[PDB]
């Protein structure tokens, strides 16, 4: 989990042409939860909205699905 | 173990240390002497009262020397209530923030500021005295316990006279207590606050004692006080109606209940508790034998009933403790839901930060105490239940059809769980597939809570019709077309109930029923079960009875409290969430010059709280932004505690998902490394007991979980409200 | 009077020790705050 | 049953506390007439101030009184005291010899009339209290005004 | 004040008097309504000169309200 | 050397088993017991002594202001030499602590006076603190009026 978090975040900051955000936010744990977890969830959790429905609706549903199986364990 | 000699004996393992604290207050395991126990707990209550008294002293003291209460008094609308100051060490001073009144401190949510204004307190001088008076009392209470255990300890016969104790407590404490406070109101609270609402300024207010001595100052307003003889002895009582009324509703300038009503309230409550105090039998004839009356109730269904109860509730503390904990907790819950709907303090409703934290605090305290009732009820079954000497018969039957009660309650939870959570999974699926018409919503197939909507409707049309003396409504959530707005903030407003409100109530029905199931199952099957016919001999707090019978883990009544403890968390945790979103979305907000009201989240509750994704996004993800962006500001601590709680929480899963057998074997390797270097302790290190690991687990789970929202909420409402 | 001493010699000892340790550390930080290095 | 004791006792139940009752039979007595003495010696011909602040006298009102009322207990607690000419051979309830000159005289009881003078002077001086308090005027004003307009 | 005063102060002292009548009972010595009213009713009755001025001010307060 | 006769501080009674009047100045005082161990007392004794001896001298500092109704290198050296000197002094006194019927009188009396200075030396300052005024004159200067 830590390995894949580290790989993904450093790359999505690179792909956006903004490695500066990673270099400063990765040094403290609030940065991880906010600039990585919170920040990239917006488009995901709006896969299906009380207004519309996107192509990311599958992933928004599976995202909640994964939470449900996890908590059931 | 200090309490017991064999227990004290000697330490050979570290388990001794953990046991020492675990059974520190277990008074009935140190002696079989009821009198000795009763003497112990009675003194313990004194020691308690001392601590809370000291607690109060510090609240008044800090309000005097370390607060901007005076500054807040002149400008309550946009001054932030702050007590306690932080010393400028290792970068701490950032927690001291702009709270107004030219003062640097941490914004508070206890609500003492609102309490103090209601009491008519005006100066730090007055707060300073009350702090000392509390300390003086704290010295008394502590001393009183020492005196009643080493000098003059009461007989068992003293404690057993429950009749005499009842009469006093609901009259001597309740009645006169309500009456005494009723006097302070109309003599001090009402006069002084009347000035405060006129913008007179605290220092320009005369001192409270000047209102009492000469009627002149108190009589110009509320002219019923003018008559020295008073119309009380004339028994007309109609004249008094100026200082006290049945107006109800809410003062549009202070946003709290009319003190004009609370005084009348206590006046009634007082004598109502004074009359009800004259019920039970004592010495001078007149009264009731509760033993007698209890015996009288019997039934075709109950056969003998209540016979023998008086014997049980006069020889078993755990029996009394369970009952008291069950309702004191239940009382704390209804307190939470009465103070939000009927704001009793000046500038309380306006202070959103205080209201959220008050409601949320009372919900947990109430929730915990109720769970504690389950424990001691189960402890009673294991330790004090003896049919030979104290048969009840009511208890019987219950034990007789116990497999019935649990089986039915088992079913209801499944019915409720499906018909609550399932609806959400329905909506989450219909919206994802692109069909909102299908969902359970106000816009689609709607499930209107017409029953709750009907009760509210009759409460609106109550004043004048079925309540002539009532000029206005009870609470403005039952108002209809009324709207109170103190400052630029909305104090209260009629709260609507839709399909989104139908679902969440059914979730509370659920969570409460399951919590009841787990706890009630542990109490009835505490002694015997088809699986374990002699569980009572294993005690109340035991880990198990081996892997036999397929596995008998957590068969103890202790473990049923353990499992029901998480569920009480799961329960409240969603009540407070319901409160937070609903109030922010459909109540709290700013009112303009035209009268247009904009709420904090803008009425997104009705169509977005019907989805799970909706709570995870529009509620959690949205309203978190405050806590996770609080670094470099005054709310820095909340951001850290938010992260700090997430840790003690995930730290609990370490204890909950594993067993001590692994750990003890790990210690073996570590003890070896010590023995190699002459650093092996004579007190051999042992892993936690099977039961302790569960106790350690749930505490950290509740702490990390509860604490984590605490930081959630307190960061949210402060930055927004 | 032997009794008071022992009393102060249990886990309380730990609190007194850690209070004394904390006081030392904080005071050190007062005289030398924001220390990211040992430069002497 | 307020009267019946049965105690060890922390003193609400046993014999003393009616002991004190016996002795406040005396300074509610000396206190009363000693308080009317300035009231009606001026009959012939509220902070209020005298000398310094009377809290200073207090320190010397609870000083000597200390050095005094202290010992008195000592006897009680245990017959002798022994520090000074001082003799106190009398019984703890009463010690007439040595501080009463030449008399010695107790049995009629008088003591029953001295406790009778006692708790009527209690209510006499308990008069003085609630009297001049809740009204706003002294004990002799309303009293004179009470035989003035009874009904 | 005057006579009028003494007439209300006597009926707020006779608001008392009417719950004397509940229970007054009588039947002394025959029939039994006294002994019956001294059996369970009353364990004395100036405890009900005292139960009088308590609930009586309430009965007037409620008889105006009822 | 035991007697029930010693002028107790509080008359009738005052007898702690540890105190007995064997020591000089034994007025039977110690509710707390602040020394019920002989190691406890033997130390307290020396402690209560040296103090007194010092307090006396301190008193001899109240003797000088009535004769008349502070260094060549203030503190610093003056202290180190003091530390270095009274050190060695007190040094040996320490090593000694751990390694005629007439004289009793002298020593009983010595303590009591000594007890006086401490209460004295104390008094002059908690009257001087918060209350900027010397005690020099106060004996008959404050005796003018309370
Ligand atoms: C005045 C000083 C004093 C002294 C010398 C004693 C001495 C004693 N007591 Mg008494 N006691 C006192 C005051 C005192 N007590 C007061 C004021 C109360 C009223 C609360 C009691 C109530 C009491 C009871 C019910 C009992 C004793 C017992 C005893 C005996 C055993 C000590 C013990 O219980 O174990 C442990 C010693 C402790 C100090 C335990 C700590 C408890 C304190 C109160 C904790 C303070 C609360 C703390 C601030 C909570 C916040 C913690 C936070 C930092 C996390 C011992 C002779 C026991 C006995 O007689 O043996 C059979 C016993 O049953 N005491
Ligand atoms: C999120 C995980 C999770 C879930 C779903 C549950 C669910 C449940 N718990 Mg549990 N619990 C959990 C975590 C969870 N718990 C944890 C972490 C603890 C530790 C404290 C506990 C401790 C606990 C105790 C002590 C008890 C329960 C009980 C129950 C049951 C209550 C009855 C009920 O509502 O039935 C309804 C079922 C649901 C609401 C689950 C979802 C149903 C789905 C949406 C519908 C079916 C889907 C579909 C038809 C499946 C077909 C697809 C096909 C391909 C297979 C319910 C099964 C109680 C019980 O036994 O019943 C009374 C009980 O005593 N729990
Ligand atoms: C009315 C109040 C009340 C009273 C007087 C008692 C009294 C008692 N309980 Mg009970 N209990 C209560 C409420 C109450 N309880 C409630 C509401 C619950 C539900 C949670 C329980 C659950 C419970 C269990 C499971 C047990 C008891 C037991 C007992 C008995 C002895 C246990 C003991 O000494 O404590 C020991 C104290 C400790 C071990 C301290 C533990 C550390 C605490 C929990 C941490 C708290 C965290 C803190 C608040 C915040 C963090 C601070 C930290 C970071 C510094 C004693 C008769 C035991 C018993 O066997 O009965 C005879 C028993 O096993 N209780
Ligand atoms: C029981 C509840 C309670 C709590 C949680 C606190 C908490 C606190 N107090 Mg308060 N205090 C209390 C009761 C309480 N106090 C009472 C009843 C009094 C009246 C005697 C005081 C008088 C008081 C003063 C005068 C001060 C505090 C201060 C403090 C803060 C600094 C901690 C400290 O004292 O340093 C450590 C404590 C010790 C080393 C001694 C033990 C801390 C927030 C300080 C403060 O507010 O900082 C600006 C401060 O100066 N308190
Ligand atoms: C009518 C007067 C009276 C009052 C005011 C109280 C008040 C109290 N009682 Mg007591 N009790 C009474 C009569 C009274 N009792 C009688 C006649 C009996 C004999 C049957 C008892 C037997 C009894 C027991 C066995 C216990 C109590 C306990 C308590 C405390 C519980 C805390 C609370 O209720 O909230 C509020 C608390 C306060 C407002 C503090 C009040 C401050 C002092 C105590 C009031 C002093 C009265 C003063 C002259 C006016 C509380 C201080 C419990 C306790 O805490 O143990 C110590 C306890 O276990 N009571
Ligand atoms: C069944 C629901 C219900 C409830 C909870 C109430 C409750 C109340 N009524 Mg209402 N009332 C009701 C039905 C109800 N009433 C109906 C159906 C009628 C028509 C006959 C009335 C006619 C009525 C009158 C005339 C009065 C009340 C009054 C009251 C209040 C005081 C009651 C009292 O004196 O001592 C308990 C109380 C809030 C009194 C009031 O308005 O308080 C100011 C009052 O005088 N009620
Ligand atoms: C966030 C939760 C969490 C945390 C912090 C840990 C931490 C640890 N685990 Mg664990 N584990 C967890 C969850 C967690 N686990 C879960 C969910 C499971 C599945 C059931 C496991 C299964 C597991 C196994 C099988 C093992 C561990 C082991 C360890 C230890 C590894 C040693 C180490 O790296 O650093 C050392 C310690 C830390 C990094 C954390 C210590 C906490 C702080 C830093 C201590 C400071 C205290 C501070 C002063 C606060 C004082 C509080 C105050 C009230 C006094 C470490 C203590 C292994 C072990 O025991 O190795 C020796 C090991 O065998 N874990
Ligand atoms: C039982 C013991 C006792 C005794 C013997 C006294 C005695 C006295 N008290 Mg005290 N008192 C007592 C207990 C006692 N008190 C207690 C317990 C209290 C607390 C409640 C008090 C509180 C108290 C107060 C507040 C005062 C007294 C005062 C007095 C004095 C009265 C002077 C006066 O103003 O009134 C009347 C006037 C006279 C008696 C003067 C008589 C003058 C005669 C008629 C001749 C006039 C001629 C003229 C002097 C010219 C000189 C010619 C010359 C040759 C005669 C008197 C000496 C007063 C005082 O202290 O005096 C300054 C006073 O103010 N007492
Ligand atoms: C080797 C290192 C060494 C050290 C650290 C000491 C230290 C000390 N010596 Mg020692 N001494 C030493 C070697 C040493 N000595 C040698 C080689 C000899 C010859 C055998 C002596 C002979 C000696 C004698 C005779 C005495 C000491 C004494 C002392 C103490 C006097 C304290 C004082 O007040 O002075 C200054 C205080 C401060 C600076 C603070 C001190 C602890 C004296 C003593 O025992 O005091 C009780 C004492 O009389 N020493
Ligand atoms: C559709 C809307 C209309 C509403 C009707 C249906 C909703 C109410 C549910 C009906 C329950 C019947 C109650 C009968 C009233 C009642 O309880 O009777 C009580 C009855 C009386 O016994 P006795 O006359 O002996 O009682 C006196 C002596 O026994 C005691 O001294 O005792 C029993 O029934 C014993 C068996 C327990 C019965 C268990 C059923 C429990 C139902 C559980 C549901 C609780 C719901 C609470 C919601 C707030």
């Amino acid at each position: 989990g830590w390995v894949t978090f580290y790989w993904h975040w450093k790359h999505i900051t690179l792909w956006q042409g903004n490695v500066s955000q990673f270099n400063e936010s990765s040094t403290y744990l609030m940065g991880w939860l906010r600039d990585y977890l919170w920040l990239n969830s917006s488009q995901l959790i709006n896969g299906y909205t009380p207004l519309v429905c996107n192509s990311l609706s599958v992933w928004a549903w599976m995202f909640l699905f994964g939470h449900l199986v996890w908590a059931t364990g | 173990g200090h309490f017991s000699r064999t227990i004290a004996k000697g330490p050979d393992t570290t388990t001794w240390i953990w046991n020492l604290h675990a059974d520190a207050h277990d008074f009935d395991s140190h002696t079989s002497d009821l009198e000795e126990i009763s003497r112990k707990v009675f003194s313990a209550h004194f020691g308690q009262l001392s601590i809370i008294f000291l607690w109060l002293s510090g609240m008044y003291f800090h309000g005097a020397r370390f607060s901007n209460y005076e500054a807040w008094l002149n400008d309550p609308t946009h001054i932030r209530p702050s007590a306690q100051v932080v010393w400028p060490i290792v970068g701490q001073e950032i927690l001291n923030g702009d709270v107004g009144g030219g003062f640097r401190g941490i914004q508070i949510t206890s609500g003492f500021f609102q309490i103090w204004r209601a009491s008519g307190i005006t100066s730090e001088l007055q707060l300073y005295c009350t702090a000392i008076g509390a300390l003086v009392f704290a010295g008394l209470m502590l001393f009183a316990g020492w005196f009643h255990y080493h000098k003059a300890a009461p007989k068992l016969a003293w404690f057993q006279d429950v009749e005499s104790m009842l009469n006093h407590h609901l009259a001597g404490l309740l009645g006169l207590g309500s009456l005494s406070w009723a006097r302070h109101q109309v003599h001090v609270s009402l006069p002084i606050n009347q000035f405060l609402n006129a913008g007179v300024d605290p220092k320009e207010i005369p001192l409270p004692h000047e209102f009492i001595l000469n009627r002149d100052l108190l009589a110009q307003l509320y002219p019923s006080f003018a008559e020295g003889a008073t119309p009380f002895f004339t028994l007309n009582w109609s004249k008094y109606a100026d200082f006290l009324t049945f107006r109800g509703g809410l003062d549009p300038l202070t946003g709290g209940l009319w003190l004009t009503d609370i005084a009348h309230h206590h006046l009634a409550i007082a004598i109502l508790f004074l009359i009800a105090g004259h019920m039970y039998r004592t010495n001078w004839g007149i009264g009731h034998g509760i033993k007698d009356i209890l015996e009288a109730h019997k039934g075709p269904f109950t056969g003998q009933g209540h016979k023998g109860l008086y014997e049980i509730l006069t020889t078993s503390w755990h029996a009394q403790l369970s009952i008291n904990l069950a309702m004191l907790g239940s009382l704390t819950i209804v307190v939470a839901q009465h103070m939000y709907s009927m704001p009793p303090y000046p500038y309380l409703a306006t202070d959103y930060a205080t209201q959220l934290s008050l409601f949320t605090h009372h919900m947990w305290i109430g929730g915990f105490l109720i769970v504690g009732a389950a424990a001691h009820a189960a402890i009673f079954m294991v330790r004090d239940y003896d049919p030979t000497t104290r048969y009840n018969d009511l208890l019987d039957r219950v034990l007789r059809h116990r497999d019935a009660i649990i089986s039915h309650l088992n079913w209801v939870c499944i019915f409720l769980g499906f018909h609550s959570f399932g609806l959400y999974i329905h909506n989450d699926t219909m919206s994802a597939l692109g069909r909102p018409q299908d969902m359970f919503s106000d816009t689609a197939i709607q499930l209107q809570p017409v029953f709750a909507q009907w009760i509210q409707n009759t409460h609106a049309l109550a004043p004048g019709t079925t309540a002539p003396g009532a000029t206005a409504s009870t609470s403005l959530t039952w108002g209809g077309g009324d709207l109170v707005a103190v400052g630029n903030k909305v104090a209260l407003l009629p709260i609507p109930l839709g399909t989104a409100d139908f679902l969440v109530h059914h979730i509370h029905a659920f969570t409460i029923h399951v919590t009841v199931l787990i706890l009630l199952k542990g109490v009835l099957f505490a002694r015997s079960s088809r699986l374990i016919p002699d569980k009572a001999n294993l005690g109340f707090r035991f880990p198990c009875d081996g892997p036999g019978r397929g596995g008998t883990c957590q068969v103890s009544a202790w473990d049923h409290v353990f499992l029901g403890l998480f569920w009480m968390y799961n329960s409240i945790s969603v009540v407070i969430f319901h409160f937070s979103w609903k109030m922010q979305s459909d109540v709290w907000g700013s009112i303009n010059d035209q009268g247009v009201v904009t709420h904090i989240t803008g009425g997104n509750f009705a169509q977005s709280s019907i989805t799970i994704n909706g709570w995870l996004r529009d509620f959690l993800w949205a309203q978190a932004s405050q806590v996770i962006q609080s670094y470099g500001s005054s709310l820095s601590a909340y951001g850290l505690f938010f992260l700090g709680a997430h840790f003690v929480w995930a730290f609990s899963l370490m204890f909950l998902f594993s067993g001590r057998g692994y750990w003890q074997e790990l210690i073996e390797s570590i003890v070896w490394a010590h023995n190699k270097l002459k650093v092996a302790p004579a007190t051999q290190p042992r892993a936690l007991s099977i039961v302790q690991g569960r106790a350690v687990g749930v505490t950290h789970y509740l702490l990390g979980g509860i604490a984590t929202t605490w930081a959630f909420f307190l960061a949210r409402i402060i930055a927004v409200g | 009077r032997d009794l008071k001493t022992y009393l102060s010699v249990a886990p309380v000892a730990s609190t007194l020790w850690f209070a004394a340790l904390a006081g030392l550390l904080i005071e050190i930080n007062r005289l030398f705050p924001d220390a990211l290095t040992f430069p002497f | 049953g307020l009267s019946d004791p049965e105690g060890t006792g922390g003193f609400i139940e046993p014999r003393w506390l009616a002991y004190g009752e016996v002795i406040n039979g005396r300074f509610a007595m000396l206190g009363a007439v000693g308080a009317i003495a300035p009231e009606y010696l001026g009959k012939v011909g509220g902070t209020y101030n005298y000398w310094a602040d009377n809290y200073t006298l207090f320190v010397l009102e609870m000083a000597l009184m200390g050095f005094a009322e202290h010992r008195r207990f000592q006897d009680w607690a245990k017959p002798g005291s022994m520090g000074k000419g001082n003799p106190a051979y009398p019984g703890g309830p009463f010690f007439n010899p040595l501080g009463f000159g030449k008399d010695e005289k107790s049995l009629k009881e008088l003591k029953l009339k001295e406790v009778k003078n006692g708790r009527l002077a209690m209510l006499a001086i308990l008069g003085y209290f609630i009297q001049g308090l809740v009204t706003g005027v002294g004990p002799y004003q309303n009293l004179l005004d009470h035989v003035a307009d009874p009904v | 004040d005057f006579i009028g005063s003494s007439t209300n102060v006597i009926m707020v002292a006779s608001t008392t008097l009417m719950l004397f009548a509940g229970r007054f009972g009588l039947a002394p010595s025959a029939n039994r309504k006294a002994t019956a009213g001294l059996k369970l009713e009353a364990r004395g009755d100036p405890a009900g000169f005292t139960l009088a001025d308590t609930l009586a001010c309430g009965t007037v307060g409620h008889i105006i309200g009822v | 050397v035991a007697e029930p006769d010693r002028p107790l501080w509080f008359p009738g009674s005052t007898p702690p088993p540890w105190l007995d009047g064997s020591l000089p100045g034994d007025f039977g005082f110690d509710p707390l017991g602040l020394g019920s161990d002989p190691e406890s007392l033997r130390w307290n004794v020396q402690a209560e002594l040296v103090h007194s001896r010092w307090a006396m001298l301190g008193a001899a500092g109240i003797f000088i202001p009535e004769f008349l109704t502070e260094y060549f290198t203030d503190t610093t050296t003056l202290f180190i030499v003091e530390l270095v000197f009274i050190g060695w002094a007190e040094g040996r006194r320490w090593a000694d602590i751990l390694n005629p019927q007439k004289l009793k009188e002298l020593r009983t009396k010595e303590i009591k006076n000594g007890r006086l200075a401490m209460l004295a030396v104390m008094g002059a300052w908690f009257q001087h603190i918060y209350t900027g005024t010397g005690p020099i004159d106060n004996l008959f200067a404050h005796l003018a009026d309370p």
